């Protein structure tokens, strides 16, 4: 059965100078490079989709599936236990390949396939006492499966920290993109102090995989986990527990940036060119 | 592919990366393809006469 449990809510903040990943994987020390690659430019719009999870009172589907575009930059403060994973399709149906991630307590699975499933997307996850490790099940969730084609396996992409500093920390930066046959996703974990939404600074998105596929997408939504304490019941309003399952969006453009490198060459600094007469100057 | 002189590097490799360069688009530097070491190419003496 299809039901929806999240109260999305959108509000607008700013995208300030979050990211800029490394546009290839080449090494550069010391160098002022610039690049023309998309990017979320800065002092963008971000759909801050502040929203309380676990709530059985949002049956009726009420969260539209975001636009893909030229780039999605991603960024959320939940733990593995709330969000854990994204969708990325053209229509999210079974005519057309559809790519799911799961991000597991103990690895990663990647898996390109026809999933026939509604709007709400969701995993719910619970140890039960009975073998204090129980099983989701695809055929329960989701209506259907056929013709899966690619799945990849890895460490876990989340190295959640159970404090609540670190649950904040968890800036899990996952930019989205798929040029040149190439589904490029960077990573990020930012063990900054905790705050409301993107604080300043900057800090570069490392290449976490490349996958070879690229393939163009049109809808990407957030496929988040129904957040438990292992000891609630069931199919009730005391299982599914209320919760804010924040996730930001931002949004990539064709873009030129100045970038920057320290001795490390990471990327340490990145302006953007036509944001202001200043940008463009420098 | 190159010719030049492979000597120890004193300058840290940030994991991700894999080979050097310099400003003038020069591989200045490279990582040892066989084991994670960091080799200076030096450029062979060649002056005039
Ligand atoms: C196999 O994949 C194709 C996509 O090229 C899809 O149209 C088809 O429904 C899948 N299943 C079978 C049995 O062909
Ligand atoms: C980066 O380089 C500086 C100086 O070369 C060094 O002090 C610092 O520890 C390096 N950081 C990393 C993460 O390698």
């Amino acid at each position: 059965q299809c039901v929806n449990l999240i109260t999305r809510t959108q509000s607008y903040t700013n995208s300030f100078t979050r990211g800029v990943y490394y546009p290839d994987k080449v090494f550069r020390s010391s160098v002022l490079h610039s690049t023309q690659d998309l990017f979320l430019p800065f002092f963008s719009n971000v759909t801050w989709f502040h929203a309380i999870s676990g709530t059985n009172g949002t049956k009726r589907f009420d969260n539209p599936v975001l636009p893909f575009n030229d780039g999605v930059y991603f960024a959320s403060t939940e733990k593995s236990n709330i969000i854990r994973g994204w969708i990325f399709g053209t229509t999210l149906d079974s005519k057309t390949q559809s790519l799911l991630i799961v991000n597991n307590a103990t690895n990663v699975v990647i898996k390109v396939c026809e999933f026939q499933f509604c709007n709400d997307p969701f995993l719910d996850v619970y140890y039960h006492k009975n073998n204090k490790s129980w099983m989701e099940s695809e055929f329960r969730v989701y209506s259907s499966a056929n013709n899966c084609t690619f799945e990849y396996v890895s460490q876990p992409f989340l190295m959640d920290l159970e404090g609540k500093q670190g649950n904040f920390k968890n800036l899990r930066e996952f930019v989205f993109k798929n040029i040149d046959g190439y589904f490029k996703i960077y990573s990020k974990h930012t063990p900054i102090n905790l705050g409301r939404d993107l604080p300043q600074g900057f800090s570069a998105l490392e290449p976490l995989v490349d996958l070879p596929i690229g393939i163009n997408i049109t809808r990407f939504q957030t496929l988040l986990a129904l957040h438990r304490s292992y000891l609630t019941p069931g199919d009730s309003s005391s299982g599914w527990t209320a919760g804010a399952a924040a996730y930001y969006v931002g949004y990539l453009q064709p873009r030129t940036f100045l970038l920057k490198y320290n001795e490390n060459g990471t990327i340490t600094d990145a302006v953007d060119c036509a944001l202001d007469p200043l940008s463009e100057t420098k | 592919t190159g010719t030049g002189v492979l000597t120890e590097s004193n300058k840290k490799f940030l994991p991700f990366q894999q080979f050097g360069r310099d400003i003038a688009d020069t591989t200045d530097a490279v990582r040892d393809p066989q084991t994670l070491e960091i080799l200076d190419i030096t450029p062979c003496s060649f002056g005039g006469v």
